[PDB]
């Protein structure tokens, strides 16, 4: 199974070009600016928009074929690509067809709107695009069906060429049904939004039912982390996310812990990205530097800073690409696994969900020993701070803190 | 010679990225006596740190003059006691007043936004709603924001006594009815002592 793009790191949604870029400047052309910044999260590929023009419930005022000139001309795209590429990040492009009213699938007009995006991915993959996204499939009826008719046309036109389906469904077997059809398929869903068991077990299982195959991790098909997660959990879900075999999905400000809630005046879907502290409008008691890209930046305790970190781990070492997956039983909310391939270097996660600071507790027999565990690991990171970073701890005797996620490596031995 | 002590501002004393100030106001002070002595105690202790005004000859052909105590936020919000004494020739006696913030068990402000009547709909611009009720003591400020941008178009009634002795305001940001109409979010932003970290807010939009 050959190794493509969106296998290589994280996937970033910006759904929102406004809200992501800021007031009045949610063009094409302002993403441009903002790919260094992207760069610099080590991002593989952005899912934007959609641009597409939509009359909120007009089928036939929707053109799939033509950027709504809000956010710019088709030259605008067409150069924002060249530069994306140039960086080395690929674009996927969303097409859910009524993003601006509220069944983004219209109303009985079910094979009508499938003709444009059929149609679109066409255009668009000949335009230079490297995939598509289509949310809330369970608002669409022949969902299975559809799904594989645009499977085939983007695989068809290269095997380089992603398609996400995003849904609402948290429910497996549902999830399943979906991908019996087509499983080279990117499936974004509400499937982790608890017990450290529980998502052990979520996990496991899934990768159980799925015979191990390549899959998307995310919380949701657009919603933020802060969405499911309150902040006492967000890193170590960041570090699993990162760490887990598949792509790990985000939304534009996750990498600064972006909670809309708590933010007067702001969608859940689409709040505004905090640059700095010019970003929010003028409310005392609202944004502090330490919840800015400009603040987390210079503070290496950051949650940016371990997203960078973490997405840099991701996108370079060959046991976090593709390496197998084996969870083992630890402490009562304990989730540990190990990721090795080959001869690379290994890296073992412990992930303390609980409130409570736990022995992790950790069983090395039920790991099968073409990679059973050292004495003693480098403790690459810990989601908080304090520890030795670059120096062994001893793994039979970890204790983690409350919320602790710990990323150790150890060499093939 | 008669002399009026005022608080600081509600927004002064909330926000700790501002100033507030205590301020002794004297008014009728005459021509032939207009040499004011002002001293500060803060619970009983004399304090240097006042800044004094130049006197201002009002249209009534008498002086005004102003003394501004500078406060720290906490001693306001924990009760400390301000005294102005004013010593002028034309006084028998030096006159002494006292302030602090109202005493009473603190009561945390509920914030409600309601949406516009239908029958608003008929005009250009409509009305925003924030009802904020239930606090103690009266010191309040009220804010507006959308998506992006502060809402300046807004006016707040004074704090009302409620039956309960309580107190309760409303706020209105009157909008353009099509911003409304197209489902733009505002938010009600609410700082008050009884709040978790002085701030809360609520938002506003269409169903
Ligand atoms: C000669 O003239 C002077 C000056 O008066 C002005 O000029 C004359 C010529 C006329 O045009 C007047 O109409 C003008 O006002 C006369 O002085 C007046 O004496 C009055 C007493 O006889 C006195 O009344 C008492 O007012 C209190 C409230 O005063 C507030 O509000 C009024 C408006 O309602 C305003 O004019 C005052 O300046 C004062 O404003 C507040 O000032 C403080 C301090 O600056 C502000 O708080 C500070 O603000 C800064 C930022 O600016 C910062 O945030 C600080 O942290 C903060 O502390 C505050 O924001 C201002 N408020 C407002 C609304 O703006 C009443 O409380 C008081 O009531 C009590 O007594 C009454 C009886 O007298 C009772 O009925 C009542 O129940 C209460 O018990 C009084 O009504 C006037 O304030 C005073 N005027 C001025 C300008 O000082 C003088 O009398 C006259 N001589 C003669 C002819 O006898």
């Amino acid at each position: 199974p050959a190794q493509k793009w969106w296998h290589t790191g994280a996937l970033y949604r910006i759904g929102d070009l406004q809200a992501f870029q800021g007031h009045g400047a949610g063009n094409l052309a302002g993403l441009k600016g903002r790919l260094d910044y992207l760069s610099s999260l080590k991002v593989k590929g952005l899912v934007l928009g959609p641009i597409h023009k939509n009359q909120k419930d007009d089928v036939a005022q929707t053109d799939l074929l033509q950027i709504d000139p809000n956010f710019g001309s088709k030259e605008d795209f067409d150069s924002l690509l060249q530069s994306a590429k140039k960086k080395s990040i690929r674009v996927i492009l969303d097409l859910t067809p009524n993003y601006r009213g509220e069944n983004s699938w219209f109303s009985t007009q079910v094979d009508t709107v499938a003709t444009k995006v059929k149609d679109a991915l066409e255009f668009w993959l000949q335009a230079g695009v490297d995939g598509f996204q289509v949310r809330d499939i369970e608002n669409l009826k022949d969902a299975s069906s559809f799904l594989a008719e645009w499977q085939n046309i983007t695989k068809g036109f290269s095997e380089d060429r992603l398609l996400i389906a995003g849904t609402n469904s948290s429910d497996l077997q549902q999830i399943l049904s979906l991908l019996e059809s087509n499983k080279d398929l990117l499936l974004t869903s509400s499937y982790l939004s608890s017990t450290g068991e529980h998502t052990k077990s979520l996990v496991t299982q899934y990768l159980n039912a799925t015979g191990n195959r390549w899959c998307s991790w995310s919380l949701s098909q657009a919603r933020l982390l802060t969405s499911f997660l309150p902040a006492q959990l967000l890193r170590l879900y960041q570090l699993m996310l990162f760490t887990l075999p598949g792509t790990p999905v985000f939304s534009y400000g996750d990498e600064i812990g972006l909670d809309a809630a708590a933010l007067p005046g702001q969608p859940m879907e689409a709040p505004v990205m905090l640059w700095d502290e010019s970003s929010f409008p003028d409310i005392p008691g609202a944004v502090s530097a330490n919840m800015t890209v400009k603040g987390q930046s210079e503070d290496p305790g950051s949650l940016l800073s371990l997203f960078r970190r973490l997405s840099d781990q991701r996108s370079k070492e060959r046991s976090l690409l593709h390496g197998d997956f084996h969870a083992f039983s630890a402490g009562p909310g304990l989730f540990s696994y190990i990721r090795h391939w080959d001869q690379n270097e290994r890296f073992l996660v412990v992930l303390n969900f609980g409130d409570v600071g736990l022995s992790a507790g950790l069983q090395a027999s039920d790991l099968p020993a073409s990679a059973s565990l050292p004495a003693k690991a480098d403790l690459l990171l810990s989601t908080q701070p304090g520890r030795e970073e670059g120096s062994p701890l001893e793994l039979e005797r970890l204790k983690l803190e409350p919320h602790e996620g710990l990323l150790l490596r150890f060499p093939y031995a | 010679p008669s002399v009026f002590l005022f608080p600081p501002k509600p927004k002064d004393t909330l926000m700790i990225s501002r100033t507030p100030e205590v301020t002794c106001v004297v008014v009728d002070v005459s021509h032939e006596d207009p040499e004011v002595k002002f001293n500060w105690y803060v619970d009983g202790v004399e304090v240097h740190n006042a800044k004094t005004k130049p006197r201002e000859e009002q249209y009534n052909s008498t002086y005004r003059v102003v003394s501004v105590l500078t406060v720290l936020h906490q001693d306001w919000l924990n009760g400390k006691e301000y005294k102005c004494k004013v010593s002028n020739k034309a006084l028998p006696a030096p006159i002494e007043k006292t302030i602090s913030k109202a005493k009473g068990q603190p009561r945390e402000p509920q914030v409600y936004t309601l949406p516009p009547s239908r029958d608003e709909l008929t005009k250009n611009q409509v009305s925003l709603t924030c009802l904020v009720k239930g606090f103690y003591p009266s010191d309040i400020a009220v804010l507006w924001n959308s998506r992006f941008v502060l809402e300046n178009n807004y006016k707040t009634t004074p704090p009302v006594l409620d039956s309960d002795g309580s107190f309760f305001l409303y706020s209105k940001l009157t909008v353009d009815k099509s911003r409304w109409q197209q489902g733009n979010i505002f938010a009600c932003n609410v700082y008050h002592e009884a709040l978790h970290n002085h701030y809360t807010f609520k938002n506003l939009a269409l169903s």
